[PDB]
């Protein structure tokens, strides 16, 4: 199931193609105000545990936003992912 | 107005940090909080106190005097 939220956030990076027409909202929205040259989600496991989020790299001025809409993201899932986005996840 | 991010330079610092959560709010309260303002005080005492104790007096000696000038006065008058 966590990976099925991971693949509703993605990843991306500068040299998709297909920019503001992303499916992850995330993604559309950084690809479109350039708010990031790469970012992925991720699930690290290790026996009993594990690291489970998201890397991203840009500029200095956007690690706000960047920060701000990929936490906003997780949120919308933990308490309002609809039943499409799941499939496509 | 400045935005972080548009601050100053910064070369090779690490920060290590701790989420609240997992910290005390009152580490060593009493055991390091004393001895410290204890520490503060002392450092501070002799620039701090004097220029009071110096009202102090003058505060004392002053009413004092106002009272024996008049009160004080007779004294003696005496024919």
């Amino acid at each position: 199931a966590l990976q099925v939220a991971n693949a509703i956030i993605g990843h991306y990076d500068c040299t998709y193609g297909g920019g503001a027409h992303l499916s992850s909202p995330l993604a559309s929205i950084a690809a479109t105000n350039k708010l990031c040259q790469s970012f992925q989600t991720f699930n690290i496991c290790y026996a009993d545990t594990g690291l489970l989020g998201a890397h991203f790299v840009c500029d200095h001025m956007s690690i706000d936003d960047m920060m701000f809409v990929l936490q906003g993201q997780w949120m919308r899932l933990c308490t309002s992912a609809t039943e499409s986005e799941v499939l496509r996840g | 107005g400045r935005q972080f991010g548009h601050l100053t330079r910064v070369r090779h610092v690490i920060t290590y940090s701790l989420s609240p959560f997992e910290q005390r709010a009152f580490p060593h309260y009493f055991s390091k909080g004393i001895p410290n303002v204890l520490r503060r005080t002392r450092a501070c005492i002799l620039r701090v106190a004097p220029p009071f104790v110096a009202f102090y007096l003058v505060y004392t000696w002053g009413t004092q005097e106002f009272e024996k000038s008049k009160r004080k006065n007779p004294a003696a008058y005496e024919n």
